[PDB]
C-alpha cells in the first residue's frame, strides 16, 4: 500500500491541492484500503500461536537459572545442559548429559507434562 | 441567477428518459502526441476525430454513490474506484439523483477491428431507413445525434475475443 | 466527466418547450435585512419566502447576450445590467442560446395586495378542476409544478392601480 | 475502520475541499484511530512463534526433496507416505507404511531428536 | 481405443475440484511479428513468454452451452458471442457439462500497466514468503505449478480506469 503525494507550495493553484486531496481520498477509500487490511490482521493473528514453542531460528527455548526442572512450566522445548541438570535438586538418578526438555500445557499453569 | 441541485435532478430524468436513442461512438484511431498521456477533452466538439462508429447504448439510468445500510436492498453497481446505486426515475429528487449513468460494449468485430482512443456518448441518432440495427459505421447514419459526453483516453484495440466495454457517471453540471 | 456547451442548449430548448404550463410566482412580503442589498438566494426552495400567489406567463423564449453588428438588426431586451435578443427554438445551436427570457405581468389585486421582494417561476403547475383562470392563490392549485428559477430583489409595493412585471433571464450552467 | 470521502472538482467552492481535508483529519485522529491499533499488533506480534510448526491448516508441514529422513532437520511436523519411506537412505528397520516425523529442535540446527 | 464422454465429465470434476489453485496469467508485453496475425499457440509451452503477472480465479466451475427451452429460466453467462449455463458437481453428468468456465479480472493497475498478447489459466500455483494476496508478479511466485490453458491474442492496453477481464471455456478434449 502507498499514497501518492507531492507538498503543496504558494506557486501551487486550488486545482493542485484539489488533486492530493483527491489522491489522499482515493487511497484511503479503495477496495481493500489501509483499515480493511489491519482490520483482517486483528481478526486473523488470533489464531495463531500467539506464544512462542521454540526460539525465533527453530531451536529450544531459552530458560533462566532453575532450581529444580519443575521450575520450567511454560509450553515448548528446552535444552539443559549436563552441568546444569547435575546441580538441580529433582534431576532423575542416571549419568549427567545434555537433555531436552519439552513441557506440555494442561489446565492450570502449577502442572504440566515434562518429557 | 444559479441553477438548483433539483433542477439538475430533473435534466438527469430527461437524459435517462432518452435511453433508446443513446449511443456509445469510438474514434482516434491514430495516436495521440503521448500515448501513455491523451489531452483533456473539447467541450465544443460535435463529433470524434477519426470516427471509427457508434454502438446503442447497453444500460441507461439515473444513479448515486451507495452507502449501507440504506442501500442494501437497491440495485448496485461497481465503476471508477467506488460502489454506486441505480435510482428508478420516481424517486430522483428525493435520492438527489443528478447522475446519469452510460453503457456499452462493442462485442468483438462488429465494428472494424483496430484501435480507439476517443469513446463518447450521442443522443437523437437516426439511422438510415432499413437500418435498425445497433452496431453502426458513419455511412449507415442518417444524422450522428447530439456528442452528449465524451473522453480523451489512452488506447484500446479490438479482436473477436475481447468485449470493449465503455462507460460513464455523469452530472450536468460537476458542482454549481 | 463535464457536460458540453450545446448540451445545455438542448436543456434550455427542454425548458422553453413548456411555455404554456409557465406561471411566474411573487412573495417575501417583510423586509431584508438591507433593503438596498438583497442576499444571494437558496437554491434548495420547491416554493417562494411569504408566497402570495402565481400567474401564467405572458412571454416565455430563448435569449443571448447582445453583440454589434450581428444583432444590430435584431429584437433586443434591456435587463439584469446587461443587453439581449430573443433567438426561437430551431435558432439555439446557430446562436448558441443557452439562457431562457420568462415573463409575466400582475395587474393590481388579481392576487393580494401589499410589498414583495421574491420572484419565482414553476412549470407543470395544474389548476384544480373547474378552475381554467391564469390569477391563483396557492388554494385553487391541484399540484404547484416545480419551482424552476427564482431571485431576492429590492421590494415593490402594490396598490389596485399598479401592474407589478416581473422576468427573468437564466441558463442551466452559469460557472463550468 | 473507514474514511468517508467524496471526489472534489474545479468549481466545488472552497468549503468542499475543505470539508474532504476534514473528513481525512478526523478519521486518522479519532479515539482507537488506525495508528493505534497498528502499533497494538506490533507489540502482540513480537512474543509469538516466528517459525511454522503445523502448516497454515493445522497439518503437517511440507518438506523438500530428501535423501534420508536426518534430512529433515526443521522443528515441527512431517507426514510420509508409505511410497516416500520405502525410499530414504535411513528408514528404520520396518514394513512399509505411512509415517509421522516430529522433530525435535536442541541447542544447535545440526541437531535433534526424531520420534 | 478411445474415452468416454462421462470420463471427460469426471475429469473435468477433477479439474474444478482444483480450483483454488488455479490463476489467470498475462504475458508477452512486447510485440509478435505480426500483431493483427499472432503465432498459434504451443501446447509444449510450460509458462507465458514475458510474463506481467498472475491473478487468482475470481470463477471456476462447469458449465455447457444453452439449450431451450429447458435453460431458459437457469444462471446464464454470456462468452465469446455464446451462452452458456453454470452446473454443480454432483450434477454433471445428468447434465453432461464436462466443460470448464475460468475467469479473472485485472482491474486497472493492479498488475504492472502496459501492453498484453498472452492469456493462459495455471493450476498449483504456489506464491513466494506467506503472501495472501490473489495479484502476483514474477518475484513473488515460488512453484508455477502448471499451464493448463492458453492462447496468443493481439494485443491490448490497460489503464487505471480500465478492467482487463480475462476468461475462457475449456474441455480435456475439444475434439476426439
Amino acid at each position: 500500500m502507498a499514497l501518492n503525494f507531492t507538498t503543496i507550495t504558494e506557486n501551487n493553484v486550488i486545482r493542485d491541492l484539489t488533486t492530493q486531496v483527491n489522491n489522499i481520498g482515493e487511497e484511503l477509500t479503495k477496495e481493500r484500503n489501509i483499515f480493511d487490511i489491519t482490520d483482517d490482521l486483528v481478526y486473523n493473528f488470533n489464531k495463531s500461536q500467539k506464544i512462542k514453542l521454540t526460539d525465533d531460528k527453530g531451536l529450544t527455548k531459552s530458560y533462566g537459572n532453575i532450581t529444580a526442572l519443575r521450575d520450567i512450566k511454560e509450553p515448548g522445548y528446552y535444552y539443559i545442559g549436563a552441568r546444569t541438570l547435575a546441580t538441580l535438586l529433582d534431576r532423575p538418578d542416571m549419568e549427567s548429559l545434555d537433555v531436552v526438555l519439552h513441557v506440555v500445557p494442561l489446565d492450570t499453569s502449577s502442572k504440566v507434562v515434562q518429557h | 441567477a444559479i441553477a438548483t441541485y433539483n433542477s439538475h435532478v430533473e435534466l438527469a430524468k430527461y437524459l435517462v428518459s432518452k435511453a433508446d436513442s443513446v449511443y456509445l461512438t469510438i474514434g482516434k484511431s491514430t495516436p495521440w502526441s503521448n500515448e501513455t498521456n491523451p489531452p483533456q477533452p473539447d467541450e465544443n466538439a460535435t463529433v470524434l476525430q477519426e470516427v471509427i462508429g457508434y454502438k446503442k447504448a447497453t444500460k441507461v439510468t439515473l444513479v448515486r454513490p451507495s452507502k449501507s445500510p440504506e442501500d442494501d436492498n437497491k440495485n448496485l453497481i461497481s465503476y471508477g474506484n467506488k460502489s454506486w446505486v441505480e435510482v428508478t426515475p420516481e424517486n430522483a429528487k428525493a435520492e438527489g439523483a443528478k447522475w446519469v449513468y452510460l453503457e456499452s460494449s462493442i462485442v468483438g468485430d462488429e465494428l472494424p477491428l483496430g484501435t480507439y482512443r476517443q469513446v463518447g456518448f450521442v443522443m437523437d441518432l437516426v439511422a438510415k431507413s432499413g437500418i435498425s440495427k445497433f452496431n453502426l459505421v458513419p455511412s449507415e447514419v442518417e444524422s450522428t445525434g447530439t456528442l452528449l459526453f465524451f473522453d480523451n483516453k489512452q488506447f484500446q484495440n479490438r479482436s473477436e475475443q475481447t468485449t470493449a466495454k465503455e462507460r460513464f457517471i455523469v452530472e450536468v453540471d460537476p458542482n454549481s
